[PDB]
RNA sequence: CCCGGCGAGGGGAGUGAAAAAGAACCUGAAACCGUGUACGUACAAGCAGUGGGAGCACGCUUAGGCGUGUGACUGCGUACC
RNA sequence: GUAACGGGGCUAAACCAUGCACCGAAGCUGCGGCAGCGACGCUUAUGCGUUGUUGGGUAGGGGAGCGUUCUGUAAGCCUGCGAAGGUGUGCUGUGAGGCAUGCUGGAGGUAUCAGAAGUGCGAAUGCUGACAUAAGUAACGAUAAAGCGGGUGAAAAGCCC
């Protein structure tokens, strides 16, 4: 009862160096730095799941912040405004024309810093 | 309309043919036969002779005149390589490698 | 594996091959190791559990309807043909003749097909029986068998 | 135009033309989604509102598809320690296409 | 067909011209640098940055105004002996006003290769004289 | 035709199995067995 | 001195790059044969400002 | 029938079901060396990967940054045993 | 080579006194998906609803499945009306794996379900094969050297003369 082998395990190459297709060198060719590539690939992927959403974040805060001071006081007391006014949510995804043409939401940053009490 | 010239089992190695394949890289026939008589590279005189059959067998029976091809691939493969033990100082007995090449023109209307 | 009297390893204090006699495992062409094996693991079987194996698959035998037992398909003379026209005209073609008579003219005959098969009783056991699309019998086999089972 | 609403238990910014995946519905694929818990409506326009469930403001949008996704893997790993073991998810979801925005 | 998403084809610079005038030079650096990252009217995308093209035209001509100059004094290998020989602080003015105002600016921005992308939107030279402004650019008051 | 039909109870089949195998699945690093001495590493079918 | 690992096939491209020889340029023609040469120098075997050259 | 030196080696023409069967000829990976297209590389760099992406071909993207293949540029980020 | 804020920069943009804020983690939390299992309801051979702590994991324990070589139905059925083999992609499953399909391909293939094993390689300075690598880099064998016309020849400073 010989096996032959090499058959199930090919398949399992195949996959990996199929999976890494679009990478660079000997990883969308060669067996061995095929997988190192992949494993690296699905963790650092996974961490940026979650991680693109504290990154982009920054940005958010960083747009709203040159709109809320030209429309009166500064992000921090603008957030515990939003905070203190009722039936009124607080967020920091409010506006993407923070960006430019900063004048509009005017009526908004008031109604924050009169209730910032 | 296209044909294959060979030379299998050439003496040249790969890293000697493309210095001269570069030069005549995707060239039009009758410049890269100018650029390639004014190389004096042994890789270079090989080529010609290869080239002049490409050219050739084209105006018959699968086309016509020889001015209007061009060299559309112009390439080097790894031919059957001849191991040798060198003596050599110290006792040493290292390996040597006779290389070939399989050298492919290929011309066509194109 | 053609050597004893000489070791691939002679002081090893350098990088050097692991091997260390000439007819491991792991040579190219050595004696591998997980080999010179029995092909199945024991083999007796208890006496009871045997026999009532075989009563259990009787019973489903007959829970499946392959039983009508038909005693002697035999003619006049050993030829298949005659045999196989016979089967045709009892409507029962395919089917795991089993004689218990040894009659010589049903078991050189009823052959000559890829699923038309006669058997002797003789030596019974539980994978025997399960085979071809019916089981149909003799009485003859039917007396001979159940005695073997109790 | 763009908006902010909140919805499921997320904020989230929009443009108009804008196909967007959420959090997964009850309504199928070719029957009205409308949202009166729009937060604000700003577009160089000024505007007083933060408040939600507000009535003349609404975001129209429609359901695209509702589907289940294709198979992620994710790789649970640490080095050195021989250390590796892996899991798929595949999460549903709703596709939607704004096709509102009023104020 | 995604979620929304910022791309490098919805910001742009336009030209800048900081007639702020008289001003401190780590007063007037720190904002050049902040409006060089761009951050005083936005910053919306992760890849590229805001910007602006920045001429200074004005207050280039006055000192640290503090200590920092005399504990980071810049020295380099460039070959000596019994000692390193070095660039001073003193040199910077004496060769054009520009290097004070410069590695103000210069060591305000990030890494290596996106604090070089930055930097090339600076010019600065002479200072109150130049004539690297002729195209009058918008006016800038920091 | 009741051949090929045969199956029994859980616990009492192989299902084509050896371990040992894969980095990935857990099997690169020895399981079933410990490690160190001569308790396993090339034996143990020796010691009394 | 050795090295660390194998290297790429790009570098075996760029090494190279800035070595392979030159050639002049254009079919001549000579102003008194119909002979070809390598231009500003002597056709091999016909007449470029007269007598004819080489030999074995 | 073509090229060459008496040569080497190949094509065209014709054989055949097939020469993507041309003689090491079964179908044929992967190492192996080179062409051809698309897009890319000269303010430009590091486990070469992940996240974000101008742009270019093809998909009316339901133009609202998307599918597919690539990709100036860049946030983030230390191989496996 | 600053290099004892991580750096620019800050003679207040520091530090201290009173006080307030914000940003800041898969945490705490909401939306949506999902695993097994306690409690209670329906009430069961087979499950489901409400509710619930829960689901990072080596050493190491314990349980299950896959396919490859081969066996049984396979004695059947599918096959040049396009099989194995190669290759891109979609689908599917927790993973292995499985399944579909255009191109390729011109003879081979198959469950269910059970069962044997020379049973899957990426590591052993493991063994073997094809062949890559730094590199067109280094080396020019006592430096008993060479010249140049003709010729056998395709090709000649070095051969023959």
């Amino acid at each position: 009862a010989r096996v032959k082998r090499g058959v199930i395990a090919r398949a399992r190459h195949k996959k990996i160096l199929k999976q890494a297709k679009g990478y660079y060198g000997a990883r969308s060719r060669v067996y061995r730095v095929a997988f190192q590539a992949v494993i690296k690939a699905g963790q650092y992927a996974y961490r940026d799941r979650r991680q693109r959403k504290r990154q982009f974040r920054q940005l958010w805060i960083a747009r709203i912040n040159a709109a809320a001071r030209q429309n009166g006081i500064s992000y921090s007391k603008f957030i515990n405004g939003l905070k203190k006014a009722s039936v009124e949510i607080d967020r920091k995804i409010l506006a993407d024309i923070a960006v430019f043409d900063k004048v509009a939401f005017t009526a908004l940053v008031e109604k924050a810093k009169a209730a910032l009490a | 309309m296209e044909t294959i010239a060979k030379h299998r089992h050439a003496r040249s190695s790969a890293q000697k043919v493309r210095l001269v394949a570069d030069l005549i890289r995707g060239k039009k026939v009758s410049q890269a036969l100018d650029i390639l008589t004014y190389t004096n590279k042994k890789a270079a005189v090989l080529v010609k002779k290869v080239l002049e059959s490409a050219i050739a067998n084209a105006e018959h029976n699968d086309g016509a005149d020889i001015d209007d091809l061009k060299v559309t691939k112009i390439f080097v493969d790894e031919g059957p390589s001849m191991k040798r033990i060198m003596p050599r100082a110290k006792g040493r007995a290292d390996r040597i490698l006779k290389r070939t090449s399989h050298i492919t023109v290929v011309v066509s209307d194109r | 594996v053609t050597g004893s009297g000489k070791k691939p390893w002679r002081q090893k204090g350098t990088g050097r091959a692991r091997s260390g006699s000439i007819k491991s495992p792991i040579w190219r062409s050595g004696g591998v190791t997980f080999a010179a094996r029995p092909q199945d693991h024991s083999q007796k079987v208890n006496k009871k559990m045997y026999r009532g194996a075989l009563k259990s698959i009787l019973s489903e035998l007959v829970r499946q309807d392959r039983l009508i037992v038909v005693e002697k398909f035999s003619v006049e003379a050993p030829k298949t043909k005659l045999l196989a026209q016979k089967l045709k005209d009892m409507a029962l073609e395919d089917v795991l003749i089993i004689t218990g008579e040894l009659d010589e003219n049903l078991f050189l005959a009823a052959r000559n097909l890829h699923k038309v098969d006669v058997r002797d009783a003789t030596g019974i056991d539980p994978v025997s029986l399960i085979a071809f699309d019916k089981v149909v019998m003799t009485a003859d086999a039917v007396k001979q068998v159940e005695e073997m089972l109790a | 135009m763009y908006a902010v609403f909140q919805s499921g238990g997320k904020q989230h910014r929009v443009s108009e033309g804008q196909t967007v995946r959420l959090e997964k519905l009850d309504i199928a694929t070719g029957e009205t989604v409308e949202f009166a818990e729009v937060l604000m409506i700003a577009n160089g326009e000024e505007v007083k509102i933060g408040v939600p469930f507000v009535d003349g403001g609404v975001i129209k949008a429609e359901v695209v598809a509702h589907g289940r996704g294709e198979k992620v893997k994710i790789v649970k790993f640490r080095r050195r320690k021989h250390y590796r073991k892996q899991q798929g998810h595949r999460q549903w979801f709703t596709d939607v296409k704004i096709t509102g925005i009023s104020a | 067909m995604k979620t929304f998403t910022a791309k490098p084809e919805t910001v742009k610079r336009d030209w800048y011209v900081v007639d702020a005038t008289g001003k401190t030079l780590g007063r007037l650096a720190t904002e050049l640098a902040r409006r060089l990252r761009g951050k005083h009217k936005a910053e919306y995308t992760p890849h590229v940055d805001t910007g602006d093209y920045i001429i200074v035209l004005n207050a280039d001509k006055v000192a640290v105004t503090g200590n920092k100059r005399t504990d980071k004094v810049y020295y380099h290998h460039t070959g000596h002996i019994g000692g390193i020989k070095q660039a001073t602080f003193e040199e910077m003015i004496a060769r054009r006003p520009e290097r004070v105002i410069e590695i103000a600016v210069k060591g305000m921005l990030p890494k290596g290769p996106l604090g070089r992308a930055m930097f090339r939107k600076l010019k600065v030279y002479a200072g109150n004289e130049h004539n690297h402004a002729a195209q009058q650019p918008q006016v800038l008051d920091i | 035709m009741r051949l090929n039909t045969l199956s029994p109870a859980e616990g009492s089949k192989k299902a084509g199995k050896r371990l040992g195998r894969g980095i990935g699945s857990g099997l690169g690093k020895t399981g079933g067995r410990g490690h160190k001495g001569q308790k396993s590493r090339s034996g143990g079918g020796v010691r009394r | 001195a050795v090295q660390q690992n194998k290297p790429t096939r790009s570098k075996r491209g760029m090494r190279r790059s800035h070595d392979a020889l030159t050639a002049v340029t254009s079919l001549s023609v000579d102003k008194t044969s119909g002979e070809k040469h390598l231009r500003h120098h002597i056709t091999a075997d016909g007449y470029y400002r007269g007598r004819k050259v080489i030999a074995k």
